[PDB]
């Protein structure tokens, strides 16, 4: 249920 | 340093809704 | 947090979320102590009874958050860990004695309206504030109940409880490196930290200089918000010499 985080943070 | 002083509260002289409860407990 | 309230925006700018990369989930709370150092509970990173043994590369620190689940674009800052430091005498076998850990950030975090470090107490701030009846504040994205999850950061104010009362509430041996907080059944008011709140800060606002100090770290309890039971916290000032040593490097 956690929104995806920008790819830049691995 | 500027530790423990909140930009949206102490830095603006604004109080949050319950901090007075903490102060009132420091008898 | 059980029996708390939604935090106000920027109310706890030192609040840190410890986030597991895979699967994407809340690991623990934590706190920002400088632009490069994050403070948490050792059991958030190392807990052999539950096969917990996280390394630097397994997690991320999310700073400046309010919403538990959403990616707070232009508000939160996500950082990677350079190094984890667990207290060398952390007692995970028995009672979580010295439940404390430091995490060095790869890059310094930039301060903002939502991101700001909390103070660490000196001997006098500790002596003057750590008194039975004096209230502190606990924050976190943990369970709303013992047996669901909040949408936003939760807050609860809780009084420090007398050492004999803490000791008499449990079968677990209590040390000088811990203190307990919470209301008695007679007091009326309720509240407690719970699973997912671990590692988070127990803070107090100094009436002398109006700055917030981190006096405790959410450590353990037996259930959440049970009558006659109290939440236990790592006593930060008692372990400050270890903190200073690791930061001084
Ligand atoms: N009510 C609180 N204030 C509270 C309760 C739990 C937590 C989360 N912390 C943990 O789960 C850590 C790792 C082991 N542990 C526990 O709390 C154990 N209880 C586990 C439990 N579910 O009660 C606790 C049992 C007594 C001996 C020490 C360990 C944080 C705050
Ligand atoms: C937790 O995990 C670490 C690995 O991240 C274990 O550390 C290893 O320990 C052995 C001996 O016990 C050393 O020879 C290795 O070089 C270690 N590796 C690192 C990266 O430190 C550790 O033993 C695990 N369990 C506990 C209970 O701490
Ligand atoms: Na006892
Ligand atoms: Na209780």
């Amino acid at each position: 249920d956690f929104e995806e985080i920008p790819e830049e943070y691995l | 340093a500027d530790c423990g002083l909140r930009p949206l509260f102490e830095k603006k002289s604004l109080e949050d809704k319950t901090e007075r409860e903490l102060l009132e407990s420091y008898i | 947090i059980v029996e708390g309230s939604d935090a106000e925006i920027g109310m706890s700018p030192w609040q840190v979320m410890l986030f597991r990369k895979s699967p994407q989930e809340l690991l623990c709370g934590a706190s920002l102590i400088s632009d490069r150092w994050v403070l948490t509970a050792a059991h958030c990173l190392l807990y052999p009874p539950w096969d917990k043994n996280f390394t630097e590369n397994d997690l991320l620190v999310r700073i400046g958050k309010h919403s538990r689940t959403r990616y707070e674009r232009n508000i939160e800052k996500i950082s990677m860990l350079e190094k984890i430091y667990i207290h060398p005498r952390y007692n995970w076998r028995e009672n979580l004695d010295r439940d404390i850990a430091l995490m060095k950030l790869k890059k310094p975090v930039a301060f903002s309206d939502y991101i700001h470090p909390v103070c660490l107490p000196d001997r006098e701030t500790a002596a003057s504030l750590l008194q039975a009846g004096y209230k502190g504040r606990v924050t976190g994205w943990g369970n709303l109940k013992e047996t669901g999850q909040p949408s936003v950061l939760q807050v609860v104010n809780l009084p420090i409880v007398e050492r004999p009362v803490c000791k008499d509430s449990t079968r677990i041996r209590i040390t000088d490196n811990m203190f307990c907080a919470g209301y008695k059944p007679d007091e009326g008011k309720r509240g407690d930290a719970c699973e997912g709140d671990s590692g988070g800060p127990f803070v107090m606002k100094s009436p002398f200089n109006n700055r917030w100090y981190q006096m405790g770290i959410v450590s353990w309890g037996e259930g959440c918000d049970r009558d006659g039971k109290y939440g236990f916290y790592t006593h930060v000032f008692r372990l400050k010499k270890w903190i200073q040593k690791v930061i001084d490097q």
